[PDB]
């Protein structure tokens, strides 16, 4: 899994 | 607004180190406060890649795998530059409060690890590289990977990676030029992008060494952590495809 590289790319901003 | 100045106005502000220059200097201390810096500078591309022109309309896996392929050479290339516009002189200008001088370059296996970085600013400095011609190669270094199998969104990435392929020759054109020598321009710089791959296997050996070997008690930040545990295993099985601009 890539958790953190993931949420960067998804959340805003 | 033009496609170049777009670029620019998401170039990521310069990050401290925070390295006190008081306590004396060894290479772990030098390794382990890059990594931590290294975290943080790969946290700001990932903001930057989502603010360049057409990324985010890539399949948000294909997104994933550009930014965890391309990684080492974004941050070896900025450097690169960093180092190029800071001096003249055979220094790596990691931070402003980080630099690797003559007297860093002495310690235990400084050097070895140093020369192909060093490479990537002597480079742009005898090739005399352009801000916007920077700007269009640091995104072409983004897009200089894909799976062996491709992306999911392989039509529009080959659309994409053309347009700044196309923005590169448009930054060549402005000095100033005549047209045998844009040619020969292009020739050069697509030259350096291409030799990118090989700076970024000598820094991946050094890279994943450190990591994998636990008795070295080298840390790595989880952003970097998380992308070397996963470009590791695609590594070993041969899932990576080398964009090239000269066979
Ligand atoms: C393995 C790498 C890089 C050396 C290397 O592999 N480069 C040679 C290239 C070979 N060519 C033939 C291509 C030329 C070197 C460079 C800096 C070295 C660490 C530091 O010293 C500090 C510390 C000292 C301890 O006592 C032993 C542990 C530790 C953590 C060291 C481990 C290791 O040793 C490191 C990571
Ligand atoms: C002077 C020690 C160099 C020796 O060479 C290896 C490649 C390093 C990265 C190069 C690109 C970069 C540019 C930056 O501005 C901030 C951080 C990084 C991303 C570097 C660091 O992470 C450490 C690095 C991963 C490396 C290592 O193997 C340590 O374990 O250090």
């Amino acid at each position: 899994e890539n958790a953190l590289l993931r949420y960067l790319l998804d959340k805003d901003d | 607004p033009t496609l170049v100045s777009l670029l620019e106005v998401i170039e990521p502000e310069v990050l401290y180190a925070g390295y006190d220059s008081s306590v004396p200097d060894s290479t772990w201390r030098i390794m382990t406060t890059l990594n931590m810096l290294g975290g943080r500078q790969m946290i700001a591309a990932v903001k930057w890649a989502k603010a360049i022109p057409g990324f985010r309309n890539l399949h948000l896996d294909d997104q994933m795998t550009l930014l965890q392929y391309s990684w080492m050479s974004l941050m070896a290339f900025a450097l690169g530059w960093r180092s190029y516009r800071q001096s003249s002189a055979n220094l790596l200008c990691f931070a402003p409060d980080l630099i690797i001088n003559e007297q860093r370059m002495t310690l235990p296996d400084m050097y070895d690890q140093c020369k192909h970085m060093l490479y990537v600013s002597s480079e742009l400095h005898r090739l005399q590289v352009s801000y916007e011609e920077y700007l269009c190669m640091k995104t072409l270094l983004l897009l200089s990977s894909v799976p062996k199998d491709g992306l999911k969104s392989q039509e529009l990435f080959d659309e994409i990676r053309m347009t700044y392929i196309k923005e590169l020759g448009k930054a060549i054109v402005k000095r100033e030029g005549n047209s045998s020598q844009n040619w020969q321009r292009f020739y050069q710089l697509t030259k350096l992008l291409d030799s990118m791959h090989e700076v970024v296997e000598n820094l991946l050996n050094y890279c994943f060494q450190t990591f994998l070997d636990k008795t070295m008690s080298i840390e790595f930040p989880e952003m970097l952590a998380e992308i070397i545990t996963n470009q590791i295993p695609k590594y070993s099985n041969g899932n990576i495809k080398k964009l090239l601009f000269h066979q």
